[PDB]
């Protein structure tokens, strides 16, 4: 796919120049006070989002972006009649100027914005997004819980820290929430479709095995026990009763076509077992990943479906009476997930209100779900990067 | 740089409640880690590198050995972790032969050392070096060229183990890295001789001291045993000697055939990059645990985590 | 159930008193402009509702209300020294009051979490259980409330359209409890889920009990299958799975290149018309009202579709040159009969249908109709409807109550 | 004074209970994540205020505290017939009891003057002497939070910023007592024009009485150069930026001397009144200047300084660079803002007070986390610190002062 | 300084003309009610602060303003193609001109971040050194103004009463730029720091050169050395050491128990008298406000405290019971005495002070000493002040200029 490998920037701030080179897996940022770790990111989630109209608020000389194909973005800010234009041309040689007095009175009043849109999908330029998590998530989810929750926090946010501030956009947990409840539905709906299909099918089946001419109960014995004991079945849990039945009719009454049929009825057990494993199989790795880290709780589903935390009481908890830290490492690793919006994940500071016995395992449980996608950091704790000293990249920009 | 220091880390011991491992090198923790990973696959334990720790004293900076030592001496008792060295030359003896004064795991409060000069010397068995270079080959004429280095491997550590022997007198560690060449191997009759070549790119003078010293140290190291001469051998100096001597063999027996399609096997061989060799090795060391009795392991140090 | 059966009204705004019986079933209500028939219907909403504190906003003297099952209410204003108090007593002797100038500045309260007093009533209806039965209200003005409300609800979460309903209409009117076309189509995708989840789960249930008849043991069982298998491939029901033809071709040509085979036959059409029989079970509700309201729209209809692509089943108008659009484009008159149809189905929640003006806004044709549809849902709710027209009561005649005020000279 | 010494918590949250043992001078409160660090510092800070009425928006069954001196705060949450109560029994027996409702309704009330409940707390923790001793809160969100005060706050007036903290966090959070860089810079100028007034008032002493002194004794190479120094360390300082001629009066003094006993005592007493001079200059300036020398500490390419030109009557404090340039101190950035609030806590000019920090390493390099702890305990206020975190390099060598969190969990 | 020398006005409100020429020092305005005053006023403060864009709000035709040191700047509204114009021109050639609908609309959105003309009208009163002067604007109604504000500003921050006051007297009103009482308590804490400061640097500077007196070195000098030294110890300025009269008492024991001791008692004579002078020096401007201040107060006086304790200094009231009130306890005739004084004090800046009615709740014996003790501090400001009472006027006939309005036929 396409990911950012070079970030250049010169004269930002009026103040420093700074050029960093990135991988297309990870890349661990770090560097000391001032060096410039949140702009970097900004400016990051600001070009990859395809939102330009963002650099009309950022004091700059020329800001160039490589891709991983080879396209590149020059953004300029240029100085005529003692007026800005921010000029931003591409390597196809297509380009686009718009002043910076008009870019701010449509964001305050919030024209220009539908030929920036055009620009952008004429020439693919949003083929991948970024999804960015700020240093204050903590705040922010706390004043958003009391994509309309995007727009309403990038607007406050923007407020606070300035209107260069990119549209934050990471997983809520409210969003994780639903999503998860989603999918949920989606999957039960799936093993509904599916049961409706293998009915006919089994059908079928057992009239092929009635045309032709032992350990099978106990292996459907131990189907069923599996099947019965399973919380994703909410309804008709009860297939010891038709197994006892089976079993007592087999023990009163050797025809073929009993083992041939016992053969399909265990085939279509372990199909449905596994069908039913297989829906549920993104639900159930992110769960994997996150019961791996907390401690005395367990996230997990119940049958309406109900997604909360599980105690070893038995008790259920809502998801809002997690921790800060505990929200925080459900929200990064609902962003690396398979069932997570693919991106480019800029997390800046993962190791706010985290254990360092979570952040030694952040980025490996992040990489280990076979995403695929870039993940950018940048840290300030030696304990988010340990084990992946090879991808830290350390930023020390030239003051002027 | 963004590290812990020798007091951050030891205050990070009293926070942390995981099982960890100190080692010195990231390449000593990818080895471990696909140790620990064979017998537990779950396994929990979170390795640590003293190459990642800071040091304020500028000797103690690039000293990993001394990091850990010293970290050891201030959580001496701990219960958490465990520390493994690189035993190099210590406890050995050269009053005219090769003695092993341990011939076992050293055990000093969770502090544990390399069987060998140092771990990639429990990779100098003979089936996991050749099974690691024939996974690892050009594929030309492999199968010929592992049987004649099935052959060369029993008397090359003797060869192996002077050279850094001849090293560590001079003390130029890294000398016969750059100085000898696959090409001034000569293939014997189950032997090799490193021909003195005439044209060298460093000074004779560090050159004759250097055969100098191999040949003062050649007899007393054949005079020794074969296990106990295996183990003696520098760890980056071995794998380099190894993939030489196999490119080497292999364009021995291979240029008959062809000239240059066995030059340019045996510089592909020569140009691999050491972590392939060390990779591919580790992989090899790790299938062959448990199924050959030659094959060794830290079991000590498993045991403990 | 509980239903209303008697109000009497004395000295409503200190003019005139009524004093009206009610059927169990169907209320009819006409008379002229005027007569106070608003007035009677806020009177029994908030008796039926049990919403007291509307009862301080009246200039009266007495209220009796008499319940199917023998509950009897008097709600008597009084005036001691200057203040006016509210009191309200039951038929067992349990009773509350309260004072119209606390209730006043509760309400003031409100419009500057309930106050005491709000939670006194609300104490005093619970462990008295004054609301067994709720009432759907339906306001003359509930056009111009629907568009306020697009312009910015449901019979649950009707707060700020209830306090903007009376600041226009005093503080006398009821709670605004009929529901949003919303709040219909998430009652129908939710039924529409907890029907498959139905069907899914008796599927199951009837593939194993099959699997168990048909094990340790003819042309027209084959025709009627061959029927089943048509009906079931062209019903809108079986969206996610329609390929029931080919499994009878794949069972009739293995039956046809060679008793028991017989049983196996019967179990299998058994199971096929137990399938049947229980989608139309499932979705008997929801037929019924699409039926309903398809009875008066012409150029469209109301319809479900489930693709197998999305998970989302989509509800909504259908066209015949084959559009799909949500119910927000309706008119006026089409969505007051969706609405009154669905307060009058067995989907809603159990309540008196209480309508105003049921005329707003509908052509000739439907006002003939509206009574005779909602009737034969057989919801089993008693409706009390106030109308000026003959269109509405037409065949009955039986059901029409006439209101005569009782003038009081003063 | 009174500091706090043992917290035990009963069911908190109906799940939980905690007992934590604290030191007089520094508390390193470390443990897993959801341990409830973070719950018991709002606890302590509840209690140390004095402000009981938070408690009724926390499910409890009994919290005790231990003070030092021996006074015992013990607040149970009871339900008496389905109607929650809050007991706060002291030692001496004095004791409150209001009813949660009660609570929720006054801070309702509150949110849309004291009512009769916030009245009879009041006289509870007043006529009781509760509130001796303060508390500095810093929360873990002061980051965002102080963007968004500074978008639109002291220790003692955050009655916004307070209320809008527990909007968003829920009503048992404390109230943000934290002092803010204003506050910082309004206490330097307050405390830089009483130790000016201190040096005039010494400066009339010392002339009346050194003038009686010459008078009264009136009926030397090692001195001449003693009071040459003296007059070159006077003029080479900062706090002479009102008078900066005490070279041109020693030499007129000298030129004097030198063309042509009774003199040596004048000599002397002169030396003895620039010594006295300089030393009460050290003593006046000597916690404004320890407090500048710990921020110092940090600042790499600034320094925070005063400075007293004769133009203007105002003492300028502020940020100084090496090119003379000068900036105030709202250009500092969060880190270096943070590092300026939590060395003032701890300082001698601060309140006497309890300083709790939640998470001290936010927004802190890896760096400057070494050595926060140090550069606040090294000012010897006499404080006592409790700081919850994460961060190993925080609580670098001060293990001793460690404390393991770890709930125990009960079933139910 | 610079002072306006003469006002020149063409149809003001398109009714009449008014060309009054002004002293550089004292502006006593006479005339009839209604005689336009106040639009004179307005015109006056408009023009020195530079705030042009209340001219949109003026229908006129030209007005030329003539200062001191000879700046003419022409201010002309023009009527071109129905849009209104106001073009002003320096007497150096250099000129701006705007629309009166385009200010309108800047005016607009500063009621609902700065416009460009605003910007312009900043960029134009910059590159010409216009407002070098500023005005302070005495309304009429300033007594009740600053009810309001106390009921709920400063010569700084005063955008809400300049916004209320231009809702209630229309926008032509100029910002109200008179000084508060509160800001006149906080500038005499103010300078009454800076006093203390000053002080304190004296006597750093007494200190050093004391010794340089004392090594260059009989019962008459004791006499006016414990004078001086009981003055010192009952002094408010000499709070922080007032022990001079025990350093006497040494001082002459000392001489009693047993050339240059006459040359030290001179020189410490001098060195006391110096310090003396020094400080009566540095609190001179708010002895002489406060002089002028306690010539009109009957049972208290406007005092300033120091304390040893506390190191902030107390502005208020102190009657001869002891008692200690704030400004806040005077009632509204001595607040605008106060502003008044405040306003021809020399702790103000330099400014026109434009007064309209000076005598709100005065009394008549005040109004006689108002003007007197204006012109006693000798501030050297130019003062314009429309008055109806002669108590205000009297003495003073010379600078009485009566204001006739130039009716035109239309
Ligand atoms: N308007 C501005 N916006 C942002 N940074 C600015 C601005 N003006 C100057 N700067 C400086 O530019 C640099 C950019 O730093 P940045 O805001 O990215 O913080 P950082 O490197 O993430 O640091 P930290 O989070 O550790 O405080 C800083 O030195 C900052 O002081
Ligand atoms: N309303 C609630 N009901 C039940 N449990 C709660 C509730 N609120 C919080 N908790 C749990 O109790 C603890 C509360 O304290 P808290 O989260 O602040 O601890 P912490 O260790 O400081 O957290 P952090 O992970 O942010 O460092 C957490 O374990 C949290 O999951
Ligand atoms: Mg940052």
């Amino acid at each position: 796919i396409r990911t950012i490998s070079k970030i250049e920037l010169s004269k930002i701030h009026n103040r420093y120049n700074l050029t960093v080179d990135f991988f297309n897996d990870l890349n661990v940022i770090h560097g000391k006070n001032g060096a410039g770790k949140s702009t970097l990111i900004h400016v990051i989630a600001n070009i990859v989002n395809g939102d330009f109209i963002r650099f009309a608020f950022l004091i700059f000389e020329e800001i160039k972006a490589t891709y991983s194909d080879g396209l590149k973005i020059v953004i300029r800010r240029d100085k005529i009649d003692e007026q800005s234009f921010i000029s931003v041309t591409l390597s196809n040689g297509k380009y686009i100027k718009f002043a910076v007095g008009e870019a701010m009175a449509t964001v305050r009043e919030i024209m220009l914005a539908m030929d920036i849109d055009k620009f952008v999908k004429e020439n693919e330029l949003q083929k991948v997004r970024a999804s960015y998590f700020p240093a204050f998530r903590t705040m922010l989810e706390a004043w958003s819980s009391s994509s309309f929750y995007n727009r309403k926090a990038s607007a406050f946010a923007r407020e606070l820290f300035g209107q260069f501030l990119p549209s934050i956009n990471y997983p809520s947990p409210m969003e994780i929430e639903d999503r998860l409840r989603e999918e949920i539905r989606r999957a039960q709906l799936g093993i509904a479709a599916y049961e409706s299909r293998t009915f006919s099918e089994s059908f079928v089946k057992v009239f092929s095995a009635l045309f032709d001419n032992g350990e099978l109960l106990k292996e459907i014995e131990g189907l069923a026990i599996a099947q019965d004991s399973s919380i994703k079945n909410g309804y008709y849990a009860e297939y010891s009763k038709v197994y006892e039945e089976i079993r007592s009719l087999i023990n009163r009454n050797v025809e073929n076509s009993v083992s041939g049929a016992l053969v399909v009825y265990r085939d279509a057990l372990r199909d449905r077992q596994d069908y039913q494993e297989k829906a549920f199989s993104e639900i159930d790795n992110y769960m994997s990943s996150v019961n791996s880290f907390l401690e005395d709780k367990e996230m997990a589903y119940d049958f309406y479906p109900k997604v909360g935390l599980k105690f070893p009481d038995g008790s259920w908890s809502p998801i809002r009476v997690l921790s800060s830290g505990e929200r925080q490492l459900l929200t990064m690793l609902y962003a690396a997930s398979k069932m997570g919006d693919d991106a480019i994940v800029l997390i800046d500071q993962p190791e706010i209100s985290l254990h360092i016995d979570w952040q030694e395992d952040l980025l490996k449980r992040m990489l280990s779900q076979l995403s695929g996608r870039q993940i950018i950091v940048c840290t300030h704790s030696p304990s988010i990067a340990t084990g992946y000293e090879d991808f830290m990249i350390n930023i020390s920009p030239e003051f002027i | 740089s963004c590290a812990y220091t020798i007091d951050s880390y030891i205050t990070l011991l009293t926070m942390s409640s995981k099982k960890r491992l100190l080692v010195e090198g990231r390449h000593d923790r990818s080895h471990l880690y696909q140790l620990i990973y064979k017998f537990n696959p779950a396994s929990k334990v979170k390795i640590d590198t003293a190459q990642d720790i800071k040091a304020s004293d500028k000797a103690m900076s690039k000293n990993n050995r001394l990091k850990i030592e010293t970290i050891h001496s201030k959580v001496k008792g701990k219960d958490n972790i465990s520390f493994l060295c690189d035993r190099a030359f210590r406890e050995f003896a050269f009053n005219d032969q090769i003695e092993d004064l341990l011939n076992s795991h050293y055990c000093d409060d969770s502090l544990y050392w390399t069987l060998g000069h140092s771990l990639e010397n429990y990779f100098f068995n003979p089936s996991i070096i050749i099974d690691a270079f024939q996974f690892l080959s050009p594929s030309e004429y492999k199968y010929k060229a592992i049987e004649l280095f099935s052959e060369l491997i029993s008397s090359s550590f003797a060869v192996l183990a002077a050279v850094s022997l001849a090293a560590k007198d001079i003390d130029k560690a890294g000398l016969p890295a750059a100085l000898i060449d696959w090409k001034d191997i000569v293939i014997n009759d189950g032997t090799i001789k490193l021909i003195r070549r005439d044209s060298y790119d460093i000074d004779s003078a560090c050159v004759d001291s250097f055969f100098n010293a191999f040949d003062a140290v050649l007899p007393r190291v054949i005079a020794s045993d074969v296990g106990i001469c295996s183990r003696v051998v520098r760890g980056h100096t071995g794998i380099l000697l190894l993939q030489k001597l196999f490119s080497a063999c292999l364009y021995y027996v291979g240029r008959e055939d062809d000239a240059l399609q066995a030059d340019s096997s045996a510089n592909y061989f020569c140009n691999l990059s050491e972590l392939s060799l060390t990779t591919a090795l580790a992989e090899s060391w790790v299938r062959k645990i448990g199924v050959l009795e030659d094959v060794y392991f830290p079991d000590s140090l498993l045991k403990n985590i």
